[PDB]
């Protein structure tokens, strides 16, 4: 039913997650650069 | 019209058409020839070597 | 009057362009019909007077653009 | 080749077996093709409709009860017949009438059999068409 | 808390309460519900087959199912006339075409390296061709990425607008007419037509997108 | 059987084209066909019709 | 401009997803799979 | 008036372009003719004063551009 | 008087877009006559002076607007 | 003195538009002569100079446009 | 002056448009040659040099809008 | 200055047109691209590399046009 | 400033004008595989990729207009 039989979660899913992160680094200082408020 | 689908085949669509032709040939046209033609009294068997025998269908 | 008449006479100029249509209008009914006939001489008199009704609709659209230019000129 | 050759054949008995044609109309499922000369190599199904065979002589006519009109690039027309309309002789309007209000009633009787009916119908329409 | 946020929070809650809070006659089916997401589920998977399929289709089936889902349910409710969608400004779908690429290129420059930029040229266009093909390759990879983002958002901002500039002219014409009829439920009948419009291009474009990033995913893992 | 002769026979054979190959003949792109009228299988029946007649 | 909340949390709704679907229900689906291929031999 | 003659030039330039679609149309239909006279030559006879009154029904919208931009000029 | 020159040299300059429409025509008509010649190659002593003709009434259209856009200019 | 020739330039402009009909019309007319020559390889002795005839019969009537735009420029 | 340059910049613009026919007719022969390549292949090879002299040929027409264009410019 | 900007602006505009006609024409080649290969498969491998060319150069078309832009911009 | 900024804005929407060729040249795309796949459907596989290659190329039209406008706009 939910009998968790294993699968990849983050073996295989590595590149977008650290894409994701790399934008974060510099995505809130586009915020700060842009503040405007 | 459709006769692949709803027919059978194109030769039995041509073969309706002949018949249509022969058939309503006008009177001196008609001879032994187109008798002939008419004529058909073929028996489909299909022999069951396995099964589905078809008796002498005829033609 | 002169910026109203120098737009009125534009606007013709620009509502002349419906005759476009009308002729493509035409005149590809008339090519189909004579596809039609060339390919069978029997749907000819059957296939005419449609042809004929098409074209006349087309030339009233063409004459509906006339008639709106017509009224920018006088 | 020079001028068109027609192999116009009949099972009863051969028609034509490459007499030279000025012209030849073959009503297709498409539509008529006037091949008279040289042309490209073609094959096409032929509508039950007048093949007439114009020539020097006389544009006489014959309405087919179907066949393939197919060319080959040496000018060859091969034309396969079963049943042609000898000139007008084969003209007769009783019979023909006659067998399209009997059997338009067998026009539904069973999918094949009735398709084959209505296309039969249909053919003896053709053949009114060419009764004139 | 945004309006954004708020939002993501009413997803998961419609998100668990279709499938995840069923879960009780343990077959394969008992609840039309379970059938639906299955149906679903079933058409992204042979489509999966049928676009990444061959060494590692199912490897990256999660990332275009949660995607979908993700489009799928922001697009469902979306055509109150009050529907703040997305907080009328959509610049998260642009984010999201953005990260999307920029995973998809990490991946074929970690799979590819160096050879990553023979993609460029797939089959011939030959060394005076090579400079216009590769600006047209590489300037395209750029485009259709930022295109995917903006046209999803657009669009239901447009469908949004769209929702309100008509209504308040059936509120003009409600509000003038006297004792005619044909004044105002033909407003609402094109508002019953505009409105199914764009629920149904939301359920489109999420496919579309879905077949897009799976589309951008083959190039990425394989070269062609 | 060939009649080959006024008394002398023997068996002979011809073979029949399908649909699905009449269209991969070599020389089948000279010939301008038409999608429409399913050359390809009406070919193939009335082939096999006039042969076995023949 | 307001990201911080959202872009991460996405993600992290991407792996709840991820662990409620491919843990859950592709091992249902493919467990009801399995249970009807035994059930027939 | 300077300026309304200055519009008149510029709206009858406008108005020339229905000569375009004049002569395409009439131009299919051409076309629509010498194609079916390669399928069956023996329409020939039959297609050509449909074909004429075709073409001058087609021609008629360049003739209609013709007076509305004589109307805008004199 | 700068003004109304100017706006003729305009008027002139839009009355050659008819170019497009005579252009195709000839283009079509051409196009039709080498695949009816090509798929018929005993059909053009009949088809080619239909085919000339069509070609020079297309081309009435192209000339009209170029003789209108010269005494604009003249 | 200055709009005389501004309105040369635009009129010049706008003129050469009618090339492009003129291009696509060759292009066609060359486009119809390949699926002849393909659909009859023997027929290209008989086509191909008619075929030329209509490129250059088309060409010399975007060609006359092309010199009424050059007109307006320097004339 | 600065209106001789504008109008010169606007003419530049509108005589861009001039490669769009340039465009479809280069994309039509191919599109042609690729059809006629596809029914018989043994027809490419002696197509293939008249269809890239046509191929040019458009693209001259193309070149030559874009040369007038540029002396607008320039 | 200001209108010589203005008309710069709007000759980029005017001149980015041409992708219009890049996009429709690398679209005929493709349709006829996939028509021919879908009616002949074994043609594709033979057919593909000039094809590509083609609407290659034919978006290079429409990319001379975004050049003439670009420099009417700067 | 005011008219710079005026022509921006009409620049930037003369040059969304030419994306309609990019519609409807990934519609003939799309339509042209609907064709092949009913004549060749077991070709489908094989003939797909090139249909969404077209629609990006296309695409990349639109999107370069796009690119002049929005350059123009901001």
């Amino acid at each position: 039913m939910l009998k968790r039989f294993p699968t990849p979660i983050l073996k295989v899913y590595w590149p977008f997650f650290v894409a994701g992160a790399a934008v974060y680094y510099g995505m809130s200082k586009a915020a700060d650069l842009s503040s405007n408020t | 019209s459709a006769w692949r689908k709803a027919g059978i085949s194109y030769a039995a669509y041509l073969n309706v058409a002949a018949q249509a032709i022969r058939s309503s040939l006008k009177t001196e046209l008609q001879t032994a020839s187109v008798l002939n033609r008419s004529q058909t009294d073929a028996f489909y068997t299909q022999y069951k070597n396995g099964t589905a025998a078809s008796e002498p269908t005829p033609i | 009057m002169q910026l109203v008449l120098a737009a009125k006479y534009i606007g013709a100029g620009i509502s002349t362009i419906g005759l476009l249509g009308a002729g493509i209008g035409i005149a590809i009914v008339f090519a189909a019909l004579i596809n039609g006939v060339s390919r069978n001489p029997s749907i000819k008199d059957t296939v005419f007077p449609m042809a004929i009704l098409g074209f006349a609709l087309s030339e009233a659209t063409g004459l509906f653009c006339l008639m709106v230019s017509f009224l920018l000129l006088f | 080749s020079s001028g068109l050759k027609l192999q116009f054949a009949l099972p009863h008995e051969t028609l034509y077996s490459g007499s030279e044609v000025t012209q030849v109309n073959l009503p297709a499922k498409s539509g008529r093709i006037g091949v008279l000369a040289n042309h490209v190599p073609t094959v096409e199904q032929l509508l039950p409709g007048v093949v007439e065979v114009m020539e020097g002589s006389n544009s006489k006519k014959f309405f087919i009860s179907g066949g393939f009109a197919t060319v080959q690039p040496d000018s060859q027309l091969c034309v396969t017949a079963i049943e042609a309309f000898p000139l007008e002789s084969f003209s007769q309007e009783n019979i023909k009438n006659l067998l399209a209000e009997a059997k338009k009633n067998v026009s539904s009787s069973d999918a094949r059999e009735a398709a084959e009916a209505a296309i039969q119908v249909e053919v003896l329409e053709n053949l009114q068409s060419v009764l004139k | 808390l945004t309006t954004f946020s708020l939002y993501t929070i009413i997803v998961l809650l419609v998100i668990t309460s279709l499938y995840t809070l069923t879960n009780n006659n343990n077959k394969i089916i008992g609840s039309r519900w379970l059938i639906s997401q299955e149906a679903i589920y079933d058409t992204i998977m042979n489509m999966t087959k049928g676009q990444i399929g061959g060494k590692n289709w199912g490897l990256y089936f999660p990332m275009i199912f949660t995607l979908f889902m993700f489009i799928f349910i922001a697009n469902l409710i979306s055509m109150i006339p009050y529907s703040f969608a997305l907080s009328a400004h959509l610049v998260f779908i642009i984010s999201l075409s953005i990260v999307i690429w920029l995973g998809n290129t990490i991946l074929g420059l970690y799979k590819h390296g160096w050879v990553f930029f023979s993609l460029f040229v797939p089959a011939g266009t030959p060394l005076p061709l090579v400079p216009l093909l590769v600006i047209i390759e590489t300037l395209s990879y750029f485009a259709r990425a930022i295109s995917l983002g903006l046209r999803l958002g657009s669009n239901i901002l447009a469908g949004h607008l769209l929702m309100v500039i008509l209504a308040g002219l059936t509120f003009n014409f409600m509000l003038i007419n006297l004792f005619t009829l044909v004044f105002g439920f033909v407003p609402l009948a094109m508002i019953l037509a505009i409105m199914m419009l764009e629920f149904a291009i939301g359920i489109i474009q999420g496919y579309v997108w879905a077949i897009l990033t799976a589309s951008y995913l083959k190039d990425a893992v394989y070269l062609h | 059987n060939d009649p080959v002769s006024s008394l002398s026979f023997e068996p002979s054979e011809k073979p029949i084209f399908n649909a699905k190959t009449i269209e991969q003949s070599p020389s089948f792109g000279k010939f301008e066909i038409d999608t429409d009228a399913n050359v390809p299988r009406d070919l193939f029946e009335y082939t096999l019709a006039n042969q076995m007649l023949t | 401009f307001y990201f911080m909340n959202q872009l991460t949390y996405g993600f992290l709704l991407m792996i709840t997803l991820l662990i409620l679907f491919s843990q859950f229900f592709l091992p249902m689906i493919l467990r009801l799979y399995v249970s009807r291929l035994f059930i027939s031999k």
